């Protein structure tokens, strides 16, 4: 897989972006 | 994209940009799955019914674009799935396209994962979403001017899967295992679609397992943008994805 779908400016730097959240709280609920 | 956002600064890094050469001309959305491979749309390369049938050199991409950021590149080959029905119904819509050489990774540049099984088992369920990306028009039709429907910067919205009966129900075209649908239903409020410019464009989900990014779709056909009633059809990447790893290990050593 190598470093696939991690962001530099997001995983990468711990940081979520604006909503994404939502996805993974639709997979939840 | 129709009711969507703007983009964040590295949101969506694997976004790419799919060109006619010259004269320039933006003709679809594509992603990037390694330092080498594009993938998109079959219909975006091969398409008899709008006299489209596209060569390697036709065509240029370009990757880390937001709004030096952005680089170019040529293709050495494009590979439609031998079994893409264009003719009827846009069976198994998928292509690759390998760079003419690898590009380098950056803040804005970095490939998306591509699904394993696991992964599309537990995630492709109704209610469930995804996110698609693009420089596609902003709605259907423009009331003051053609510029009105086109946007500065990369547009990005969620949109939930919608159950199969349902996404079957909303269409007189005969879909297979190869689509599956997304978008809200008239009842539930919010909006949002891909519109024309953002066919080929990644339909991605974050996984819960190993919080990476997955591109369980490419951007397919619809019927309009973002109508009432009507969903988005998208292709199965991992339904496909043994005709991906086929073309990669026969062409990409
Ligand atoms: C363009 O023409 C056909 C149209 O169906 C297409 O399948 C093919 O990839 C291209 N032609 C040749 C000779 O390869
Ligand atoms: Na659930
Ligand atoms: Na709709």
């Amino acid at each position: 897989e190598a470093d696939c779908g991690l962001r530099p400016l997001f995983e990468k730097k711990s940081l979520e972006d604006k909503t994404e959240r939502e996805l993974l709280e639709s997979y939840i609920d | 994209i129709v009711e969507g956002s703007d983009a964040e600064i590295g949101m969506s890094p694997w976004q790419v940009m799919l060109f006619r050469k010259s004269p320039q001309e933006l003709l679809c959305g594509a992603s990037l799955i390694s330092d080498r491979w594009v993938l998109t749309a079959a219909h975006c390369l091969l398409y008899p019914p709008w006299d489209k049938n596209f060569t390697e050199n036709d065509l240029l991409v370009r990757i880390g674009k937001h709004s030096n950021i952005e680089k170019i590149s040529m293709l050495e080959k494009i590979y439609i799935h031998p079994r893409y029905n264009w003719r009827e119904n846009l069976d198994r819509d998928i292509a690759l396209m390998k760079l003419k050489k690898p590009v380098a990774f950056s803040d804005y540049i970095h490939p998306v994962c591509l699904p394993d099984r696991e992964t599309a088992a537990s995630l492709l369920q109704a209610g469930y979403k995804g996110r698609v990306t693009g420089w596609g028009n902003l709605r259907e039709t423009w009331t003051t001017n053609i510029n009105e429907i086109q946007p500065s910067v990369l547009q990005v919205v969620n949109l939930p899967i919608v159950e199969r009966p349902v996404c079957k129900d909303s269409t007189r075209i005969r879909i297979t295992d190869n689509m599956f649908c997304a978008g809200y239903k008239p009842d539930e409020g919010k909006r949002g679609d891909a519109c024309e410019g953002d066919s080929g464009g990644p339909f991605v989900m974050k996984s819960p397992f190993n919080n990476r990014w997955y591109q369980m779709g490419i951007v397919s056909w619809g019927e309009g943008c973002d109508r009432d009633g009507k969903y988005g059809f998208y292709t199965h990447v991992f339904r496909l994805k043994k005709w991906i790893q086929k073309v990669i290990d026969q062409f990409g050593e």
